[PDB]
């Protein structure tokens, strides 16, 4: 039963399960991606690569991840863009930047893209997001229009749990973030 | 006090590699917030037989 | 709270998870560190650096090792050199060969070592090993002359199933290897 | 059925830093063996 497993609840300047790609640092004993600044990326990595799948069995991971997060912004009505947890291959660097997460280049389906995420859109994209315009967590696999979306309520400078899973079997990813309070 | 709760069924070996990295991503364009997780935790299990 | 696991069952041929130094590799689900081959140094770390000891705490952290490993010799009359599990600093890099099993220099207490490290030495070096010869398990800090000794009788080709726990609070460190035959 | 123990008492704190690399290791010289492990099983709780 191929593993892997980390728990973290300090980063700190000396982190270094971590990678950092972008403007992303360990500040406050917090994974800092992003600040309140324009045109920035901010992406962290766990250093060892996981075994998701296997060729010669067919078989898929079973997996679980748990984050809290916090998105501040200045201003409540202004935000932008998003958060976002993300699968993609072993040397993924980040792309594009803005409205595109940091994870994806195109509106388009990128077979090559080979990346799944869970996202927290803050903000509405006209070109892609859902006509409701509602900041909301969404599934997207290989381009950045979401597969499905859930409204959801951004609660500023309020930390969310949040919890995903996957089932190798039924293949279904679940999520769910919660604000306690 | 709210919670949320979304699923799909994602077929995870067709469009990922066996072999992957994982991670968060955050950015900001012409508006803007500060994006900072504050705990992770994660566990996956694969099972290596036909 | 800071956890760190991985299990490996077979090691592909291509090990993500793993940073080989060197003449290691992997060969038909096994890893391979060194062959039947004179003078060789093959030495395979975990990938993610792992957090052992917080100062602002103090705290020492528990952890508990196993595996499989096996010495396949020809003739059973002149094996050598070793094995080792070692806790090294993250930049660790392989040194000395033959007799210091590519972990220490020299037999003297050098503090740069940093590493402590448990072995299985298969072949008597007269300066830092027991007088009576014998091959044996044994707990290393800072050097090759092994701060504890247990008699071992190599069983060749066999595979045997090592198990290793350290407790951080009472600072024991259980090294344990038996034949499952 | 055939084992074989030894448990020490050693600090790690003195010895070895905060962040450290663990993985295995073995040489050859003048005499040899093939020397390959078979699964490796690892965790860490540090509070
Ligand atoms: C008060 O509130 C108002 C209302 O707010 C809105 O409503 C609320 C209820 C709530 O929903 C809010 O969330 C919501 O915002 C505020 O007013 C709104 O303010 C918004 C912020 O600016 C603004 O939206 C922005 O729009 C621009 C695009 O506008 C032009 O292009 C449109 C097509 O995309 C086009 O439809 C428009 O018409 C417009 O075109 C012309 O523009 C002229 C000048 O503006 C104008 O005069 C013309 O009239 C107009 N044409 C016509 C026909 O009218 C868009 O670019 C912004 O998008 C960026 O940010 C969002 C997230 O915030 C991302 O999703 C998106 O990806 C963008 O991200 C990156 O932005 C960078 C800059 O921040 C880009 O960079 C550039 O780099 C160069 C280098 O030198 C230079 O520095 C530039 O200055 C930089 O911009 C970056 O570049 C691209 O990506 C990189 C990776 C490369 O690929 C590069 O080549 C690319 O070009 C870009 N990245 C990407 C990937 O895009 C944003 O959406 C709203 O329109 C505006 N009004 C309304 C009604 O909503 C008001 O400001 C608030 N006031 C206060 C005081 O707070
Ligand atoms: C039948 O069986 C018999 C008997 O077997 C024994 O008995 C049975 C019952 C059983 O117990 C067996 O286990 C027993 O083996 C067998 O005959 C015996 O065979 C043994 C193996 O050859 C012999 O031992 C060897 O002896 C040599 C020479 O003498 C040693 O001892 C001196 C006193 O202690 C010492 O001062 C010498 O320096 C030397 O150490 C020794 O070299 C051998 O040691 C190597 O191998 C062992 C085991 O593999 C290993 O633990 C050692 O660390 C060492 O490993 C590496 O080996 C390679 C390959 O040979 C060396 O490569 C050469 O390196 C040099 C340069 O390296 C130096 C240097 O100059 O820089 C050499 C310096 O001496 C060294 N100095 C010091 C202080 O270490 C430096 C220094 O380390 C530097 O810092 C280096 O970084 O390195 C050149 O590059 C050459 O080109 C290169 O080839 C490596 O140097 C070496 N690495 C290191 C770090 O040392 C081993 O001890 C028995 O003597 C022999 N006779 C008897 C009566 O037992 C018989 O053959 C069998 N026959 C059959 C048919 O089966
Ligand atoms: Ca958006
Ligand atoms: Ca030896
Ligand atoms: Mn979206
Ligand atoms: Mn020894």
């Amino acid at each position: 039963t191929e593993t892997t497993s980390f728990s973290i609840t300090k980063f700190g300047p000396d982190q270094p399960n971590l990678i950092f790609q972008g403007d992303g640092y360990t500040t406050k004993e917090r994974l800092t991606l992003t600040k309140a600044v324009r045109n920035t990326v901010g992406r962290a990595l766990y250093s060892s690569p996981i075994h998701i799948w296997d060729s010669k069995t067919g078989n898929v991971a079973n997996f679980v991840t748990s984050f809290t997060f916090v998105i501040d912004a200045p201003n409540s009505y202004n935000v932008a863009d998003g958060f976002t947890f993300f699968i993609a291959p072993v040397d993924t660097k980040p792309q594009t930047g803005g409205g595109y997460l940091g994870v994806f280049n195109s509106k388009d389906y990128d077979k090559t893209s080979q990346t799944v995420a869970v996202e927290f859109d803050t903000f509405y994209n006209t070109a892609w997001d859902p006509s409701n315009g509602d900041r909301h967590i969404g599934i997207d696999v290989n381009s950045i229009k979401s597969i499905n979306t859930k409204s959801w309520k951004l609660q500023n400078g309020k930390e969310a749990n949040v919890v995903i899973a996957f089932n190798g079997a039924t293949n279904v990813l679940t999520v769910s973030l919660t604000y306690p309070n | 006090e709210t919670s949320y709760t979304l699923n799909e069924v994602v077929p995870l070996k067709e469009f990922v590699p066996e072999w992957v990295r994982i991670g968060f991503s955050a950015t900001t364009g012409a508006e803007f917030a500060a994006h900072e997780v504050l705990s992770w935790y994660f566990n996956s299990e694969l099972s290596v037989t036909s």
